[PDB]
């Protein structure tokens, strides 16, 4: 597989982070 | 570093305005983003080339109990970085700033999610 | 015309040329001061570049049209938010349920 | 407070447990910063006013000006220059003005004979040496001497 | 198993520092609250999943 | 001074294929690490070229200016010196002058009266020196718009080298009454036709002229019928409207292009 911008749409980050699904 | 209103030969924007680590050719005076924003430009005195970054925005979110359960809650300003908020207990996250919230270690069960990890509750 | 010109000019109507910007809307300046258009201030009645801001209408007879004055009322109302204060020309009705 | 403003985005008086989003704060701009490459070529007003000689009236001069910043900056502001009018521009506004295409002016008259450069006028000035357009959006300027 | 979280700042995204786009908005509506309560269901909606 | 001198050769035009020169830089403004595409005014990739010479020949004809060019020239001593632009060339509009004389380069925009066979002469002597001799170009230029003239140089007509040693190439275009130049320069070594392979010209200077464009010349160097100017060649195309996409680099210089309807 391969911070805001200027008029306000955001990428918003997990609920999980990709640790914690390794964990699982 | 001041959220501004800029203009450079009446390229007006909004923004902050930082030193680049990017290099332009000789005769071009605006730089863009993949897409197509004015992501940079060169100061027609100086020369300089100048990065711009948005100023940081968004949603408040809040944190509560019950109404039945308390009057207390803990605000949430997503995606800022906690360092211009009070020109509007506190903690940092990779979801954003805790602000009314006691940062604890104690991995308790979750409740009131928030991301990367973080989620909150009520407790003594 | 048949009214408000006078054949010498019936300068008795006045007008603000200049305020230091556009006043807020039914708003009305009754200031008589002197307007410092120029950088310089002006200390007493007069000066340099500060300029009186009431000027003045002529009118008379012998000005064409639109040139010539025009006598303007400007009806204004606000509307069904509230009790009724003037109402038209129609007979309250019977009433029925 | 974000109690209230909570209740508020609800427009309720209860709220269960949760997290819920609101206000979106956004940093309102503290100042602005403006840039230019500074004036260099400004306009060679020197010689259309401080100049040592003026010509005749039959024979008043006229030359081109262009490719330059046409700053006021000590033409209106010295009170020296004893009379003015840009007819169609407020004179307070032609710094922030700009020209397609210009030609300037200069020559001597007598002082009673000023009020004659006036478009759609008469005395021997304006009849047999200088006349000016009925639509004049240029700009005019005299001063004693 | 899940797809990125997304909002927007519609006010700023659909006329940016502008208050006389701002009364604009203010005849128009509940537009921006409903383009954020999707966006909301969807955000929740990933960890659920 | 002006003298209509008829003295050559005669021949056809020549052709050739423009592979994938004549793109520029299409906006004054940077990025970097990207595809992005734009739609302008382009020579389109794969072209028949015009193709002219000076030799005994000296091929330099009235051409046609429909919404602005591409000009390129391999060359030795330089012998393609100057441009000539406009519609009426007879004083009855305006028109433009760029030229770069044995000392100075001069632009100006005037109501000019052209020559019929225009060109720069020069002092072409064995002692090992040559130097400016006559300048036919033109006579009035009665009202004038535009004054740009460089800073003094010495600029040669001397050299004997074989094959063709620099390609210099400029992009003309006349938009919302601005001229737009723009340019690039790079050595070769090549005999008689185009180099393969991709550049973009840099916007060289940009000039308030205010003239429509139907025609244009170009100026080169050379008892007056009868004369030596220098072996020389370069090439013209047009500039059709159309999409094309861009690599900008790491750089952010151009890497590549495609003319996408090919
Ligand atoms: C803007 O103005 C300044 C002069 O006021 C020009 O820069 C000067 O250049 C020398 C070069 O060695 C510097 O040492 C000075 O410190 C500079 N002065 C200032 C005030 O920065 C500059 O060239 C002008 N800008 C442009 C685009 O020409
Ligand atoms: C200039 O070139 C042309 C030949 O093509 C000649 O000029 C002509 O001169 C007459 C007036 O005597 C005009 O009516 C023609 O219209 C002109 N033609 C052109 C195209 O200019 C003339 O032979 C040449 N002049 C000299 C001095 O050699
Ligand atoms: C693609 C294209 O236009 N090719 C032309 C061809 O049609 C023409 O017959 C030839 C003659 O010069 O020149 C080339
Ligand atoms: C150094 C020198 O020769 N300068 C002249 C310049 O004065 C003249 O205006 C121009 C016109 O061709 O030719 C060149
Ligand atoms: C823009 C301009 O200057 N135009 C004039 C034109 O009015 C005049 O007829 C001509 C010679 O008389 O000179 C030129
Ligand atoms: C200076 C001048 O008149 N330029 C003309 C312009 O007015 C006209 O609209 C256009 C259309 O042909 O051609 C050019
Ligand atoms: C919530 O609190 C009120 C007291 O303010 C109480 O009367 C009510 O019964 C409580 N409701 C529940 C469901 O616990
Ligand atoms: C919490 O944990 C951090 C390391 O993750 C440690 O530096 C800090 O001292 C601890 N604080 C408390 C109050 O336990
Ligand atoms: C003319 O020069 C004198 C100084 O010799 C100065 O007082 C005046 O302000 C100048 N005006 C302009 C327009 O240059
Ligand atoms: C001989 O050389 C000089 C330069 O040294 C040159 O000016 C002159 O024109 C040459 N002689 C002739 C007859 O041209
Ligand atoms: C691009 O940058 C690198 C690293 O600084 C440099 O070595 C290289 O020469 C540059 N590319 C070109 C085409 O010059």
């Amino acid at each position: 597989v391969t911070a805001q911008k200027f008029n306000g749409l955001t990428v918003l980050p997990p609920l999980l982070t990709d640790e914690m699904i390794a964990q699982y | 570093n001041k959220c501004v209103n800029f203009n450079f030969n009446g390229l007006t924007g909004t923004g902050v305005l930082t030193e680049s680590n990017k290099k332009f050719l000789p005769f071009q005076q605006f730089g863009r983003d993949i897409d197509d924003t004015t992501d940079a430009v060169r100061d027609p005195q100086t020369l300089e080339i100048l990065d711009i970054t948005p100023c940081s925005f968004g949603g408040v979110s809040v944190i509560t109990p019950g109404t039945n359960t308390s009057n207390q809650v803990a605000v949430l300003y997503q995606g800022v970085n906690c360092t211009e908020v009070p020109v509007a207990n506190v903690f940092q996250t990779r979801a954003g700033c805790l602000i009314g919230a006691e940062h604890v270690n104690n991995s308790y069960e979750c409740d009131i999610p928030i991301g990367a990890g973080i989620c909150a509750s009520y407790q003594t | 015309n048949n009214l408000d010109s006078k054949v010498g000019g019936n300068y008795n109507y006045l007008y603000r040329l200049f305020r230091k910007s556009n006043l807020k809307p039914f708003e009305r300046d009754i200031s008589t001061e002197i307007y410092q258009a120029g950088s310089t201030p002006c200390n007493g009645v007069e000066g340099f570049n500060c300029y009186f801001p009431l000027q003045s209408y002529g009118f008379q007879p012998t000005y064409g049209v639109g040139y010539q004055p025009y006598r303007v009322v400007v009806l204004s109302f606000e509307l069904l938010h509230a009790p009724a204060t003037v109402c038209g020309p129609k007979k309250s009705t019977n009433l029925v349920k | 407070d974000p109690l209230s403003e909570t209740k508020c985005t609800l427009k309720s008086f209860t709220v269960e447990k949760g997290i819920y989003q609101t206000s979106n704060f956004r940093v309102q701009p503290t100042e602005s910063i403006v840039r230019f490459p500074n004036i260099t070529n400004l306009c060679p007003f020197g010689e259309v006013f401080n100049a040592t000689r003026f010509a005749s009236v039959y024979a008043w001069n006229r030359k081109r000006i262009s490719n330059c910043v046409a700053d006021y900056s000590v033409l209106y502001n010295s009170a020296s220059f004893s009379t003015f009018k840009c007819y169609g521009v407020s004179p307070t506004k032609l710094n922030d003005l700009c020209f397609t295409n210009v030609y300037a002016d200069s020559f001597v008259i007598r002082g009673d004979e000023v009020r004659q450069i006036a478009p759609g006028q008469t005395g021997k000035i304006a009849d047999y040496n200088y006349k000016l357009p009925d639509d004049f959006t240029g700009c005019v300027i005299a001063w004693n001497s | 198993v899940s797809m990125t979280k997304t909002s927007v700042d519609c006010t700023m995204y659909i006329c940016g520092d502008s208050t006389e786009c701002s009364n604009l908005l203010l005849q128009y509506g509940s537009f921006c609250t409903q383009l954020n309560r999707a966006l909301t269901g969807i955000a929740v909606e990933q960890d659920k999943n | 001074q002006c003298v209509n001198l008829t003295t050559r050769t005669q021949l056809p035009p020549a052709y050739t294929n423009s592979f994938t020169r004549g793109v520029y830089y299409p906006d004054k403004v940077f990025r970097s690490s990207v595809l992005h595409s734009t739609q302008d005014l382009f020579l389109p990739f794969f072209s028949n070229v015009t193709w002219f010479h000076a030799i005994k020949r000296f091929d330099n004809p009235v051409l046609p200016f429909n919404d602005g060019v591409y000009f390129a020239s391999t060359e030795k001593s330089n012998i393609i010196r100057g441009w000539i632009f406009g519609t009426t060339l007879d004083s009855k509009t305006q028109s433009l002058l760029i030229v770069n004389n044995a000392t100075n380069v001069v632009i100006k925009v005037c109501e000019f009266q052209f020559c019929n066979d225009p060109f720069l002469g020069v002092y072409h002597k064995n002692n090992k020196s040559w130097m400016e001799s006559e300048f036919r170009v033109y006579s009035s230029a009665n009202n004038c718009t535009f004054e740009y003239v460089s800073q003094p140089f010495l600029m040669d007509l001397e050299g004997k080298q074989g094959n063709f040693k620099n390609l210099r190439e400029f992009v003309f275009k006349n938009i919302d009454g601005y001229f737009k130049i723009y340019s690039k320069h790079t050595p070769i070594n090549l005999v008689r036709d185009l180099p393969q392979g991709f550049s973009a010209l840099e916007p060289l200077v940009d000039l308030p002229i205010g003239i429509n464009i139907t025609r244009f010349q170009t100026l080169l160097a050379l008892s007056s019928s009868g004369w030596t100017a220098g072996a020389a060649a370069y090439y013209v195309g047009y500039l059709q409207p159309r999409t094309f996409l861009l690599k900008y680099n790491e750089n952010g210089t151009i890497t590549d292009a495609v003319d996408c309807a090919l």
